[PDB]
């Protein structure tokens, strides 16, 4: 019983991780794509506070 | 007669014995069923523990 429950759990502790990876990477992209448009604005705020 | 006394003496012991020995063959059959039962109850408890722990581990990792 334990024998058919250990392999069960193994295949679920693979399924769970597999989905986490897909969100993680898509939400990694969502932090890239959000920045690269509001990118010149950051450089502006930085520049403006180094040169005084 | 003295012999009509004696046959009632065997038939008396040889029913007490056979009721005692079906009160051991009942008792054992009970205690063993309640044993067998509890050894799969304990099996139930183990499986939960090991699955609740495991899911948390794989969540924290992800």
């Amino acid at each position: 019983l334990e024998a058919q429950y250990r392999e069960r759990e193994r295949a679920e502790t693979e399924a769970l991780l597999a989905r986490y990876r897909e969100r993680a990477e898509a939400e990694a992209k969502a932090v890239r794509e959000k920045a690269m448009a509001r990118l010149d604005e950051a450089v502006a705020l930085v520049l403006k506070e180094v040169l005084p | 007669k003295l012999e009509a006394i004696l046959s009632q003496e065997v038939e008396a012991e040889i029913q007490a014995l056979l009721q005692e020995a079906e009160a051991k063959a009942e008792a054992v059959k009970r205690e063993a069923e309640e044993k067998a039962k509890a050894l799969l109850q304990a099996r139930e408890r183990a499986l939960e523990a090991q699955y609740r722990a495991a899911l948390r581990r794989a969540e924290s990792a992800g």
